[PDB]
């Protein structure tokens, strides 16, 4: 069906250059937007590079800013990811997504299988708290993850822009809950989503074996795009 | 020929099933139809339309 | 409710006359064009005569000209058709249509094999 | 960009894309002349349509694609509906010409022929468009013309009376009376083409062959001047 | 005087009607989306250029003469130059629209359906502005040096100078319109009917306004009169009589004009 | 003879039927509703206009919300409006250019258009690939399609060129059900707020009424005098609107079979190609071939408004379901949202 392989990664030395090949088949890879989505092995996401359809518009992380470079083929169904004068702190692994935007689009809906990458050796921010990070519960039993931001998230046209992922342990994560209210397709009707401009909270109302795993808070607001800590729920 | 035999025997058994239909006075469809349009008036915006802050096209 | 009844013509010695007359209801017949149609055995409708809203044009088929004349009382809503010296091939069904819309210098699917402002047509037989 | 979200930025955007394919769209939809083709069962469209559609290279309507001199024609063709035109025909209000096929040598159905074209010339959506008349089987004609069984006077009255005008240029080589048969024809048409035309829109009378390979030309030629005269009354020129 | 006052009312009279003809034109332009074709460009290019002359020569030409009024150097010389680069700037829009009217009639099958331009058209637009400049601003510059009796470009003196200033904007213009619309009359008559006539006063017009001051300034350098005056005002009148010409007969702005009034 | 016999009998029938409803004409609608206030002028204002079009808009329909638009024109062209920002959504090419008609799913998961090939065909909106694709294409029709309406994502009412309309099957593509009891083209059908019933205009100057789940006509209104080329149901269900090709628009009742009100003026002498309710049925808006929309007021049969200019003749009309905007597109290649003024 829709696949996206990533490629590239290895062990490179500091300072060097490298380049990451993200492969689209199954799916009109022209109408969807690009993102690249970068994972330490320290626990968070954070966003990295953004490109739109057709190459239109680009957009950097205040990190990788005139390191990283984002481009796309749309002929082959590829999109490259270049950087050079790398540092330590880049080595994590590189997620592929996609987002298609129009009025009842579902940004975010696919996640690439993402590539590994070792290295040898903020006024316009809106910040995530995630203070429950680990919730212990027996399955069966309801459960509330709660998501706060210092910015309201509410624009003028009552569209409230968080989204809820979920990671299972050795799987990209996966899109539940977009604008706040909406359910991905092909997820259960157990996650609802809730919450007013500042907090949001999400709920589970079964709780089965499947859904333990890591889950992540994101805004859609302001193009600089910031992920929550992550609240582990483990059995 | 037969064809027009069965279509004019099809259209007789049609206006049968018409004709034995029961209907009310002009009267109470006139009524019932006026009482209906008065009791949704307020809730038609092509009618005493709402003002410009609540309407969606501007 | 558009309704034309027509009546008028039977059996007809050759170089005879007859008179068919067409009654219309269910509409104005002042806002309409009119046509006199008909059908040969063994042949298709065909377009034989018209007349125009207030009667000032008037066509003919050609083999009928002549022959054959059309006129229209609007204040008694009646289409006329009188016709002179029959000859012997003249043995068809005649129909008054009714052009489809009012106002207009066209007229179209008025000789179709099904027509819903056509009558019933009357039998004109000629015999020697 | 003011008061507008992340998300709607991308909206815009892409209904941008979607206004550049629809530029795109258009240039190509302007580049291609559109026809109408019309006639009845005898009318022999078929062999016209054939000898256009292969030469030049169930379902409602049928579509031919030619090209003839780098100019890109596309004729359509009705089939399979109804014998009531009072209603489809409407959607055939901007194609650049009519094509209508007549077949001169039924003297039987020839005033079908007439009434037909005389209902699309006086129509109130199909009143500028010009109308490409084809008069198909020339030589069966001649044939029952020579042939002298059949006499056009009987169908028409007033042929007897008409004779064929002065300085009309005959193909030489033609009988006179096939020369005046196919003008008398003709003049039966034009009389509509010029009853009510006005000049808002004209008629171009042609004969046709059973097998003629100048067809092409002829109704390139006939867009061409069809053309010339709408941008003509586009500038108030006449 | 009262003959002074007038003329000046005069004056204003035909700036004012001047404004509200290129007025009206630009507003049709501007209102109706579907006047978006490139005629429409180029009628929209005369309306600006008769808009902007009208603006700028007449207002300012009321205190020069009739009145005790003195302008600058700097003054004089941009009244001179904006003057001549809007009267070039009109006759090559004229130039540009009969050449339109001669392709459309000449190639109309191609001018119809094989014939798609964007930013194309402002290419053109920006092209006969820049060559009507070229035609007289340098020159003038220039001409600065050489002169206070009145202002004047200054180059009257010489002959040679102002013959190769009125090839480049009378004698070439005017064969190409008279070429225009020859060819689109003898095609239209091959393949008289009100077309000549109208074709005919096209060209009629333009050269009756121009050639007067273009010939008498000449004979006039080579060895001020009232008909001096005559032939100036001669040639202002064009731009009041063009919106009544080319804007108003192209069957698009007219349907604007109907609808708006 | 026996032909004779029956079409007696038919006249027979057609008295009695005529006979029962003069009985049952006790009083007319005007005489009833003339003491209640008249609307006065409604003036109504554009506030978005849609251009996009390369060609004449022949079919439009609203979403079940009130927001996003699809709209059919006959370059081949289905294009999705969000009306707010008049932004488009999708612009999906068709394989015919002639299409005629356009449907908008109830679920928004789906559109269906037809025209001159005797084809419906039932585009998907909700894709995982990102691109729109022909979920289905329902054949079987010997005609033109005039017109189709949504009943599921699983069912569809097609009326088509011949005398018959058809209840299909998307799912697997065949005719549910066949009604075929027109005489000419059928051009229009509307389905009852609750999906039962639902009523089809033709060319022969008559609407019927059909049951959807027995596939039989319940009745048959003969007011007019030519063809039929749009109907509307009332809002509350009981009653509809026809307009034809003379310059009139008349009021059929259900519970009683025969017409309450004729809506028609002495300067009109045009066609109507569409009518519209609004959401409380008091007004009806129709859209006219000479370029122009009239606003009748439904209770009075007094015209209180026009949306004036369009620049060709106007084709279809629609309300949104909330009635706050009226979308009107004609024959020139726009689309006009027009709305009331405080
Ligand atoms: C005399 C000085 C001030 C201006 C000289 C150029 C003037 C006469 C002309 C040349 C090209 C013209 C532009 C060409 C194209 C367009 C189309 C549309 O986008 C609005 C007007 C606009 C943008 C025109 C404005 C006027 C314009 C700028
Ligand atoms: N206003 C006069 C401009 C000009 C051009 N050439 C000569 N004179």
């Amino acid at each position: 069906d829709v696949q996206l392989v990533e490629s590239g990664g290895g062990l490179v030395q500091p300072g060097g250059s490298r380049k990451l090949s993200c492969s689209a088949s199954g799916f009109a890879f022209s109408s969807f937007g690009m993102h690249w989505v970068r994972q330490a092995p320290e626990k968070g996401l954070e966003w990295v590079a953004y490109i739109s359809s057709g190459s239109g518009t680009i957009y950097y992380a205040d990190t990788v800013k005139g390191r990283f470079t984002i481009s796309r083929d749309d002929p082959k169904n590829t999109l490259f990811l270049q950087m050079t004068s790398l540092r330590s702190e880049d080595t994590a692994m590189y997620y592929c997504v996609r987002s298609i935007y129009y009025y009842g689009s579902s940004p975010f809906d696919f996640w690439g299988q993402g590539t590994t990458l070792t290295v040898s050796s903020g006024g316009s921010d809106i910040v995530m708290t995630q203070a429950t990070s680990s919730v212990p519960v027996t399955p069966g039993e309801s459960v509330s993850i709660s998501c706060r931001s210092s910015k309201s998230l509410l624009h003028s046209n009552g569209n409230t822009y968080l989204y809820w992922f979920l990671q299972r342990p050795g799987q990209s994560p996966q899109l539940l809950i977009y604008r706040m209210s909406n359910l991905a397709s092909g997820v259960p009707d157990r996650f609802s989503g809730s919450g007013s401009g500042t907090a949001f909270t999400l709920t589970i109302s079964r709780l089965e074996a499947e859904d333990v795993g890591v889950y992540y808070c994101m805004q859609h607001l302001e193009y600089p795009l910031t992920f929550g800590a992550g609240t582990k729920l483990e059995l | 020929n037969t064809a027009s035999i069965a279509q004019a025997r099809k259209l007789v058994e049609q206006l049968k099933m018409e004709a034995n239909i029961d209907r009310i006075k002009v009267s109470k469809a006139a009524a019932d139809l006026m009482a209906y349009c008065e009791a949704h008036a307020k809730e038609d915006p092509l009618l005493t339309p709402v003002p410009a802050s609540e309407n969606p096209f501007r | 409710q558009v309704q034309l009844q027509e009546s008028g013509g039977g059996l007809v010695q050759p170089g005879g006359s007859l008179r068919l007359s067409c009654a219309a209801s269910g509409f104005t017949f002042s806002n309409y064009k009119m046509n006199w149609v008909r059908q040969a055995p063994g042949k298709g409708l065909e377009w034989v005569s018209d007349i125009s809203q207030s009667g000032a044009s008037i066509s003919y088929t050609g083999s009928v000209k002549g022959r054959f004349t059309i006129s229209r009382d609007n204040a008694k809503n009646t289409l006329y058709l009188q016709m002179n010296s029959l000859k012997p091939e003249d043995t068809a069904v005649y129909y008054c249509a009714r052009c489809p819309a009012p106002f207009t210098r066209d007229c179209f699917d008025v000789t179709s094999t099904t027509y819903a402002y056509r009558g019933q047509g009357t039998q004109v037989t000629v015999s020697s | 960009g003011c008061t507008l979200s992340a998300e709607d930025k991308a909206a815009v955007e892409r209904s941008k894309m979607i206004e550049k394919q629809l530029q795109k769209d258009k240039q190509v939809y302007r580049r291609t002349l559109r026809l109408l083709l019309l006639g009845a069962d005898n009318s022999g469209k078929s062999t016209i349509v054939k000898q256009m559609r292969i030469y030049h290279v169930t379902s409602g309507i049928f579509e031919t694609k030619f090209q003839v001199d780098k100019v890109n024609f596309h004729m359509f063709d009705v089939g399979a509906q109804r014998d009531e035109r009072r209603k489809w025909i409407q959607c055939f209000n901007d194609v650049t010409a009519i094509i209508f096929v007549v077949d001169s040598s039924d003297y039987n159905r020839l005033q079908e022929a007439l009434n037909d074209f005389k209902s699309i010339w006086n129509n109130r959506w199909l009143r500028t468009i010009s109308v490409i008349l084809f008069l198909n089987k020339q030589d069966l004609l001649a044939e029952k013309v020579l042939a002298g069984k059949s006499k056009i006077e009987d169908y028409f009255p007033e042929f007897a009376r008409y004779t064929t005008p002065e300085d009309a240029t005959p193909e030489p080589g033609e009988d006179p009376r096939v020369t005046r048969a196919k003008y008398f024809i003709r003049k039966e048409f034009v009389d509509i083409s010029t009853a009510s035309g006005d000049g808002r829109h004209i008629c171009y009378p042609h004969f046709t062959c059973s097998v003629d390979t100048e067809n092409a030309r002829r109704i390139f030629n006939d867009c061409k001047d069809i053309i010339l005269q709408m941008n003509l009354r586009e500038y108030n020129l006449v | 005087l009262s003959t002074r006052v007038t003329l000046a009312f005069f004056m204003s009279l035909v700036a004012f009607a001047i404004m509200l003809g290129n007025a009206l034109v630009i507003l049709a332009f501007v209102v109706d989306k579907n006047l978006r074709h490139r005629s429409s460009y180029f009628f929209l290019n005369l309306a600006i250029s008769d808009f902007f002359v009208g603006v700028i020569s007449i207002p300012l030409y009321i205190p020069h003469t009739l009145f005790e009024w003195d302008f600058g150097k700097e003054i004089c010389v941009f009244w001179l130059t904006t003057d001549y680069l809007l009267c070039t700037a009109s006759v090559y829009n004229i130039v540009l629209i009969s050449y339109d009217r001669y392709l459309s009639v000449s190639n109309a099958v191609s001018y119809r359906t094989q014939h798609t331009g964007v930013l194309k058209i402002v290419t053109l637009m920006v092209a006969v502005w820049v060559l009507a400049f070229l035609v007289n601003g340098p020159m003038i510059l220039v001409s600065e040096s050489w002169k206070g009796s009145e202002c004047e470009p200054g180059f009257f003196s010489e002959w040679y100078i102002l013959a190769i200033t009125s090839f480049l904007e009378f004698v070439i213009p005017v064969i190409l319109v008279a070429y225009f619309n020859m060819n689109i009359y003898w095609s239209l008559w091959k393949r008289a009917r009100r077309l000549a006539k109208s074709l005919a006063i096209l060209l009629g017009v333009f050269a009756v306004c121009w050639a007067p001051y273009s010939l008498f300034t000449i004979v006039l350098s080579f060895y001020k009169s009232v008909w001096y005056r005559i032939a100036f005002w001669l040639q202002w009148f064009n731009s009041f009589v063009n919106p009544l010409l080319y804007p108003l007969c192209h069957k698009r702005f007219q349907k604007a004009f109907l609808k708006i009034f | 003879s026996e032909l004779d016999q029956l079409r007696q009998e038919a006249e027979q029938l057609k008295n009695q039927i005529r006979d029962a409803r003069k009985a049952c004409a006790d009083a007319t609608l005007s005489q009833i509703t003339n003491n209640i206030d008249p609307v006065g002028r409604i003036q109504m204002r554009t506030r978005r206009t849609l251009r996009g079009h390369l060609a004449k808009i022949y079919a439009m329909h609203w979403g079940t919300d009130s927001r996003l638009l699809v709209s059919a024109s006959q370059d081949g062209k289905l294009i999705i409006w969000d009306s707010y920002t008049t932004n488009k959504v999708h612009a999906i090419p068709l394989r015919s250019s002639w299409v005629m008609t356009c449907a908008y799913a109830p679920s928004g998961n789906y559109v269906a258009c037809g025209g001159l090939d005797n084809i419906c065909s039932i585009y998907n909106l909700k894709t995982r690939e990102g691109n729109v694709r022909v979920s289905r294409e329902l054949a079987g029709h010997t005609g033109y399609l005039s017109c189709c309406r949504f009943l599921d994502d699983n069912q569809i009412v097609t009326s088509s060129g011949d005398t018959t309309c058809a209840l299909w099957d998307i799912e697997t593509g065949q005719q549910t059900t066949t009604f075929t009891g027109h005489t000419g083209d059928v051009m229009s059908l509307s389905l009852a707020p609750d999906t039962r019933l639902f009523v089809s205009g033709a060319c022969d100057a008559s609407a019927k009424l059909w049951d959807v789940r027995e596939g039989m006509c319940r009745q048959t209104f003969t007011g007019h005098e030519s063809d039929i080329n749009a109907i509307c149901f009332f809002p509350n269900g009981n009653a509809f609107a026809t307009g034809s090709d003379d310059a009139t628009c008349r009021l059929f009742d259900l519970r009683a079979d025969q017409e309450l009100m004729t809506y028609s003026h002495d300067n009109i002498i045009c066609g109507i190609t569409s009518v519209s309710f609004s959401k409380s049925g008091r007004l009806l808006l129709a859209g006219y071939d000479d370029f122009n929309c009239n606003v009748w007021d439904a209770l009075k049969a007094d015209r209180a408004g026009v949306l004036a200019g369009h620049d060709n003749r106007v084709s279809c009309l629609g309300v949104t379901d909330d009635g706050m905007a009226v979308a009107t597109g004609s024959w020139d290649s726009f689309l006009k949202i027009w709305n009331g003024s405080s």
